[PDB]
C-alpha cells in the first residue's frame, strides 16, 4: 500500500474491472487459492436459486504487455462480506486499494 | 604510555533477539575505530543456516497453485525464506513437513531431529482449508555466508536435478541491523578512557558472545599479512 | 500538521536527521532529510534495450 | 563443393536430406516453461502429448 | 577538451563537483579553531581528518 | 569460514620518505576496513618525539619580534615544528640553541645529547642580517601519541607559565599524509573483489613502510582478548 495517497486509491481499483467484487453479501464458505465460495444472506436471495455464488480466480495468464496477472484471495475462512466489497485483490491492489 | 588493552566485560539479552554487549576500557581513539571496523564485519559475513531447496509433491513449478490451500507456492516460498534454524552437528540437513486438517500450518509442525532446532516456533507458513487437504514438503537447510541468488546456483551445477526441486533464494547472515554508541567509561583515574556500547539485534540463530569473537578472528586474521609480510 | 503529527510518534520537527557515514564511519556536518518515499519500477528494463 | 566430396568419401558421413529448424530460446532469457498447447488440423493424426 | 565553436573549455564541471568545490573553499567565523598557523597543505589535511 | 587472504604487495617507493603500497586481492568490503582502521592509528595513536616548547630570550609573546632576525618570530614556530626528531632513552630533553654573526641558522649547529638524534640537519630554523646579531633558544622536546595544539593545552592549563615561554604545535605522530584508494581487482571467475591502495608520505625516523606494521602491530594486540 502506498503510505501517502489522495483517497482516489479505492474507486480506481473496484471500478477497473481487475478485482472480483461480491454482487450479493452473505457469509464466506471456502477459500481456495483459485476459487472462492460464499453463501449468500437469507434477505438478499432470489426465491427460485439455491444461494450460493462461485466465484473462479484467475491465475497466471499472459498480459499485452507480457506481464503477468494473479488474483489472490483477501478474505479469511468464515467471515461476513457485505454488498460491493473486494474478494481478490488482482496484480497490483491491496486489500480494494490500488498500490503500483 | 605503555596501552591499556580492552576486554568482553559484560553481555545482557533484552530479549531472545535483541542483546548489548560492552567493551571496557578503551583508550581516545580506538574507541571509535574498533566500532566502526565491527559493524562492517558483523553486517557483511556471518555463517547462518538459511533454506535452499524446497519439494512439494504434486507441484511442478512454482508458477502454480495447489487445492486446498489459501496461498499460491511462490507465497510458500516467500514464507519459507524467513524462517531462522540452528543446524549444530552437521553441515546440511532435509526436514519434513506432514499436515492435514483445518487450520494454519505453523512452523512448529516440523519433525526435526536432535541437533536443529526452530528457534521461532510462531511462525506462519501456509492455510488449509478443507478437511481432506494436506501437504508434504521436504526441506533443505545449508550453511553459508553472505547473500547467495538462485540464478548463481543454477549457472554453477551440471548434474540434472529432477523436475520439481524448487529452488529458494538464500539470504544466510544472521544479523539484521546493528549500532553502536561510545560513552565516558568509568575509571578512577584514567578519566578519559572510552568504552562501547555495541546494540546488536539479529534472529534468534547466533549468540552474541560468539559473534564478535568470529569478527575478531576474522580482523584479526586479514590483519596478520600487514604485521610481517611487509 | 506535519509538525503536529511528527511529534506523536517521538521525531525530529525539523524533518532531517544526524547521518553517519558507512564507509570512514564519521558523522556528516549537516543534518540531512530521511524519510519515505513511494517508489515505482518502470517498464524500460535493461534486459530488453541492450 | 569437391574437397568435402572427398571428406565424404574419406569418412562415411552421409547426412540425410533432414534438416534443423528447430524453436530455442533467444538468447540471454532464462525461465520455466509453465503451460504447453498444440493445435492441429483436421485429418492429421495426432501425437502422443498432443 | 575544447570547444570547436569558442574557445572557451567543453570539460568544465557539472553540477555536484562544483557544489563540492564551492562548498569546499567557504570561510566561517568560529570555524572549530582559527587563527592558528600551520606549516604545509600535508599538515592541513592531517588538522581535517 | 575461508576468507581469501592477499598475496601480491609490490611496494612502489618513489622516495626514501614516500612509499605506495598495494594489496590485492580482498574481500568485497574489506578494503574500506582496513583503509579506515590504520587510517585513524597512524594519524591520532602512533607515539613519538617531537619541539613542544621553545623559549627565546629577548621576547616573550607570541607577537613581540625580536631584532636582527630576518623573519618574525612567528614563522620561527612553523620551521621548528618541522624538525624531524628522535631519541633513544629519555622522554623530555632540553636543547639549547647557539649561533652568532650573520647568517642562516641550520638546525645542525646545536649541541646534542648523546641519545638525541636529528635526522635532517640541513633544516633551515632563521636568518640573521646583522654582524653580531646573535641568537639562543631553549627547546624542549618531549614523547606523546597523535596531535596536539596549542589550544587545548592553554585552555585548560591554569597554572601561570615561566614568562617567555611560548607554545608549540606538537606532531607527536612521524607520519606526514596519508591517504588510500580501493579499486576493483578480479579472480578468474569473481568479480567483485577490491584492491587496496596505500599511500605514505611521512619524515624521517621512521621507514615509511614499517609504520604500516607498527601500526598494525598496535591494532592486532588490541585484540588480545577477544580471539
Amino acid at each position: 500500500k502506498p503510505l501517502v495517497g489522495t483517497g482516489m486509491e479505492r474507486a480506481v481499483a473496484v471500478d477497473s474491472g481487475v478485482t472480483a467484487v461480491a454482487k450479493r453479501g452473505g457469509v464466506v464458505q471456502y477459500v481456495d487459492a483459485s476459487r472462492i465460495v460464499i453463501k449468500v444472506n437469507e434477505d438478499e436471495m432470489y426465491p427460485g436459486e439455491a444461494g450460493i455464488d462461485i466465484y473462479n480466480l484467475t491465475k497466471y495468464t499472459r498480459s499485452n504487455q507480457n506481464t503477468c496477472i494473479n488474483q489472490m484471495p483477501c478474505v479469511s475462512l468464515g467471515e461476513p462480506v457485505e454488498r460491493g466489497d473486494v474478494l481478490a485483490d488482482g496484480p497490483s491492489t491491496d486489500l480494494g486499494e490500488l498500490a503500483l | 604510555t605503555e596501552f591499556l588493552k580492552p576486554r568482553l566485560v559484560d553481555i545482557e539479552q533484552v530479549s531472545s533477539t535483541h542483546a548489548k554487549v560492552t567493551l571496557e576500557p578503551l583508550e581516545r581513539g580506538f574507541g571509535h575505530t574498533l566500532g566502526n571496523a565491527l559493524r562492517r564485519i558483523l553486517l557483511s559475513s556471518m555463517p547462518g543456516c538459511a533454506v535452499t531447496e524446497v519439494e512439494i509433491d504434486g507441484v511442478l513449478h512454482e508458477y502454480s497453485t495447489k487445492e486446498g490451500v489459501q496461498e499460491d507456492i511462490l507465497e510458500i516460498l516467500l514464507n519459507l525464506k524467513g524462517l531462522a534454524v540452528r543446524v549444530q552437528g552437521k553441515d546440511e540437513v532435509i526436514l519434513t513437513l506432514n499436515k492435514s486438517g483445518i487450520g494454519p500450518v505453523t512452523a512448529a509442525d516440523i519433525t526435526h531431529d536432535g541437533d536443529v532446532e526452530i528457534v521461532k516456533p510462531q511462525h506462519v507458513i501456509c492455510h488449509l482449508t478443507d478437511e481432506n487437504a494436506s501437504i508434504s514438503m521436504r526441506i533443505k537447510v545449508q550453511r553459508g555466508r553472505g547473500y547467495v541468488p538462485a540464478s548463481t546456483r543454477i549457472h554453477s551445477e551440471e548434474d540434472e536435478r529432477p523436475i520439481g526441486r524448487l529452488l529458494v533464494d538464500a539470504c544466510y547472515s544472521p544479523v539484521e541491523r546493528i549500532a553502536y554508541n561510545v560513552e565516558a567509561a568509568r575509571v578512577e583515574q584514567r578519566t578519559d578512557l572510552d568504552k562501547l556500547v555495541i546494540e546488536m539485534e539479529t534472529n534468534g540463530t547466533i549468540d552474541p558472545e560468539e559473534a564478535i569473537r568470529r569478527a575478531a578472528t576474522i580482523l584479526a586474521e586479514q590483519l596478520e599479512a600487514f604485521v610481517d609480510l611487509r | 500538521e506535519i509538525k503536529e503529527l511528527l511529534k506523536l510518534g517521538d521525531l525530529p520537527t525539523s524533518g532531517q536527521i544526524r547521518l553517519y557515514d558507512g564507509r570512514t564511519g564519521e558523522q556528516f556536518e549537516r543534518p540531512v532529510t530521511v524519510g519515505y518515499m513511494y517508489m515505482l519500477k518502470l517498464n524500460h528494463l535493461v534486459d530488453d534495450k541492450m | 563443393t569437391p574437397e568435402e566430396k572427398l571428406l565424404r568419401a574419406i569418412f562415411g558421413e552421409k547426412a540425410s536430406d533432414v534438416k534443423d529448424s528447430s524453436l530455442r530460446v533467444p538468447n540471454g532469457v532464462s525461465g520455466t516453461v509453465i503451460d504447453v498447447q498444440v493445435f492441429t488440423r483436421d485429418g492429421v493424426e495426432k501425437d502422443k502429448r498432443a | 577538451i575544447l570547444s570547436p565553436a569558442n574557445g572557451e573549455p567543453i570539460i568544465v564541471p557539472s553540477q555536484d563537483v562544483v557544489l563540492g568545490l564551492y562548498y569546499m573553499t567557504r570561510d566561517c567565523v568560529n570555524a572549530k579553531g582559527e587563527g592558528m598557523v600551520l606549516t604545509g597543505p600535508k599538515e592541513a589535511e592531517r588538522l581535517y581528518r
